[PDB]
């Protein structure tokens, strides 16, 4: 549950989704945001698996 | 149905989308 | 035209499978006794290939122009030489570079030359009785050059020039390609012995030269070389005897495959990592042996097939002239604001009938305002100096961003500045233009502050005398067409907008299509985006809501805009692919489980 | 002149130096940067190819571009280092050991 949960935070970036994200902005100024979310999924998978 | 006793019966009643696969 | 030939019997085009065929060495390192997993461009294992031929037989001649994607596996098979030469190029018009490899007796030339090529172009042999030799006879392959900026020439040699019958007693490969600019190529000889089909078994290709050309290559030819005789009628449309002659063309793909290199540093076998689920299994185990057991693979997806549209029926205009350069705007210290929804919107308005020079936005990309729909659009209106331009930006400062008119950092929507030179210089000057000079503390993000009183600097409270320490924060402009042109008046509206909040009406120009049920396909609802299945559920939303949301806050369920039923959204397919095999030295057959 | 077409084709020198062997050196052999002590090796190449590789995406032989020699890399020294110490209170005496 914990790790479903996590599936909805920022983490820093405009919103918590990746298709708006796609969607709304250009890939060129979007490829930070989703390094962003990139990080903090990877930190939940890492202490899950753990 | 299957071949379970009494008591595994009562032990057997008394217990209770992304990617997470069962 | 220029010179044609004639009897040519069209056929359909023959074809063959290749066996583990045009594998070439993927880089220049050197590797002992490994497994390596290389991923570049390679023919696909037991493909398609077109087969072709220019032999006589009978009236079978053909070399038209094929396509170049990414890539050419070039095997031509020849015994005595007929085929020469290559053309590469965008359209061959001699306006745009293009490039020629020819082997003449003298060198294999290579040149890059704006040259003019006929339809039917070749390379013409003559067997005369006087001298038994094989000279040139017509070599008009082109015009002329006029612009060469790559030329060179290889060393000189000297042709056997066979001019004899028989099986083709060698064989040739070649793969040409061009990455990044760069034009590479590879080959190798074998003397293998057959009459027909290619054979069997597997080889490696060496690579040769790379040359450093910059042309778009697009579309090729080849050069052959017509046996002219005294038997021929003698001409250049008519007379020609060729003889035998063959060769094939594949295509290139982004493969991924899985060399295995032996202790001298050769290629002697290679495994495809997507034919068939050993292959995978033995990619995945980086090995050539499986052992008995069950493993795992890459997963199982299905993929979309159709996409759907949905937007509410507005017709509607939205009125955008009216709000740029109706008749006059209002002073920088109480700017005015304008609220605009219920209708369509574009932005090519702001691209065609006047190229305003300073155009950025945030948040939001300028040329993607089709799609996402938007929610009570704000509009502002104002009119500041040249030099200060720049003071409205979502974290920066200013007199007067900073006590007039202040963004907020969330700001989302973009911005126009465009210079009205002729509307704003008056040799007089018009002073309805004014700024705040002075205020005691800043201000909120789009808040008025319409006090216009004597602002008291320091001490001796002023009850309006303007005195010393009582000074007018609102102060006139000196626009007139003799002022620089950084002190020139700038006309700027901020467009402010906000999204995702409530079933709006103000988006673009989008159009709908018809709804389809059961089916894994994509969607677009009122600018949302995603990919499910649409079944209809019973939900009974209170006839206020849009959305529905699952645990996980995702979406779960949603409303169409027009029919105002309730539809449903499910994932498509998720699942992995294991596969069972009894061993690679047992057997070859395997089972895949679908999970 | 001009710049950014076609990948520069037309370029100025490059200088030279000399080959020492069997000293930790750093070198650069045609944009390869490494360390290590060059020393005459044995492995056969190809006639066109220049790196080496082992296991781990590693150099482990380079080929000399001048004398189209072959030459191997291997790394210089590592090592932490001990002290065996009988005890502060019993004596002063240390007997460090290079791993
Ligand atoms: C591709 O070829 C066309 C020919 O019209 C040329 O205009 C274009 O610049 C080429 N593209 C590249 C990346 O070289
Ligand atoms: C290449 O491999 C073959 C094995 O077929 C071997 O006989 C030969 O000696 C090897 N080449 C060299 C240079 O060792
Ligand atoms: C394959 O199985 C047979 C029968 O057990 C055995 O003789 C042979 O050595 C096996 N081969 C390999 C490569 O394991
Ligand atoms: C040092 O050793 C002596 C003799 O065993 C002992 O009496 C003393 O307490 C020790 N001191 C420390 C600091 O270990």
């Amino acid at each position: 549950n914990t790790l479903v949960k996590q599936l909805s935070s920022n983490f820093g970036a405009i919103s918590s989704v990746l298709n708006d994200i796609l969607s709304r902005l250009d890939p060129p100024e979007a490829e930070v945001q989703i390094d962003r979310l990139i990080t903090g999924r990877l930190q939940s998978l890492q202490t899950y698996v753990t | 149905p299957s071949k379970r006793s009494f008591i595994e019966d009562l032990l057997f009643n008394k217990v209770t989308f992304n990617g997470l696969t069962v | 035209q220029c010179v044609n030939l004639t009897t040519r019997t069209q056929l359909p085009p023959a074809y063959t499978n290749s066996f583990t065929r045009g594998v070439y060495y993927p880089d220049k390192v050197f590797r002992s006794s490994v497994l390596h997993s290389t991923q570049d461009l390679f023919l696909p294992f037991f493909s398609n290939v077109t087969w072709f031929h220019a032999i006589h037989v009978t009236k079978r001649f053909d070399n038209p122009v094929l396509p170049f994607n990414d890539g050419v596996y070039f095997a031509s098979t020849e015994k005595s030489n007929i085929i020469r030469g290559w053309i590469f190029g965008t359209t061959l018009d001699s306006k745009t570079q293009s490039l020629l490899i020819v082997n003449n007796a003298t060198n294999v030339v290579i040149k890059v030359c704006e040259f003019q090529f006929c339809n039917d172009p070749f390379l013409g042999v003559y067997y005369h009785k006087n001298n038994k030799s094989w000279m040139e006879s017509e070599f008009r392959v082109y015009s002329s050059a006029n612009n060469c900026t790559f030329e060179y020439v290889s060393q000189p040699f000297l042709m056997d020039l066979e001019g004899k019958q028989g099986n083709f007693k060698n064989l040739r490969e070649f793969v040409f390609k061009n990455i990044d600019g760069y034009f590479k190529i590879y080959s190798k000889h074998t003397p293998i012995n057959l009459v027909r089909d290619l054979p069997q078994g597997f080889s490696a290709l060496e690579p040769l030269v790379d040359l450093p050309i910059g042309i778009n290559i697009t579309r090729f030819q080849t050069l052959l070389a017509l046996h002219r005789s005294y038997l021929t009628p003698g001409d250049s449309s008519s007379g020609w005897t060729a003889g035998a002659a063959a060769y094939y063309v594949g295509y290139l793909q982004p493969r991924t495959f899985l060399l295995k290199y032996n202790e001298n540093g050769t290629i002697t076998d290679a495994v495809d990592c997507a034919l068939d689920p050993l292959s995978e299994t033995k990619c995945t185990l980086k090995s050539f042996t499986v052992e008995k057991g069950i493993y795992q693979t890459s997963n199982f997806r299905v993929q979309p097939t159709e996409s759907i549209v949905r937007f509410p029926n507005i017709t509607n205009l939205c009125p955008f002239g009216e709000v740029f350069n109706a008749t006059r705007f209002a002073s920088v210290y109480a700017w005015n604001r304008k609220r605009i929804s219920n209708c369509v919107a574009d932005y090519s308005v702001l691209y065609n009938s006047a190229s305003f020079s300073t155009f950025k936005c945030y948040g939001v990309s300028p040329t993607k305002l089709n799609d996402l729909c938007f929610t009570n659009v704000y509009a502002d209106s104002f009119v500041i100096r040249g030099d200060e331009v720049r003071q409205i930006a979502p974290g920066q400062t200013g007199k007067i961003a900073d006590y007039n008119y202040k963004l907020p950092d969330d700001f989302t929507g973009c911005v126009i500045a465009w210079n009205s030179n002729n509307l704003d210089s008056k040799v007089g000057g018009n002073y309805n233009y004014l700024y705040r000079l002075f205020r005691k503390s800043n201000l909120k993000p789009f808040e008025r502050d319409i006090s216009t009183e004597i602002y008291q600097a320091g001490s001796t409270p002023c009850n309006g005398v303007e005195g010393f320490n009582c000074y007018f924060p609102l102060q006139s402009y000196g626009f007139q067409p003799t002022n620089g042109v950084g002190y020139q008046p700038y006309r700027v509206v901020v467009l402010s907008f906000e999204l995702l909040h409530a079933p709006a009406t103000v988006c673009g120009p989008k159009k709908s299509t018809n709804l389809v049920k059961n089916k894994c396909v994509n969607f677009n609802f009122n600018g949302l985006t995603g990919t499910g299945v649409l079944t209809e559920s019973n939900k009974k939303f209170l006839p206020f809501q849009q959305f529905g949301r699952d645990i996980a806050d995702t979406t779960d369920a949603v409303r169409d805009p027009q029919t105002l039923e309730i539809l449903d959204i499910t994932p498509c397919s998720f699942g992995g692919v294991s596969v069972i095999t009894p061993g690679t030295n047992t057997s070859n057959q395997v089972a895949v489980l679908y999970q």
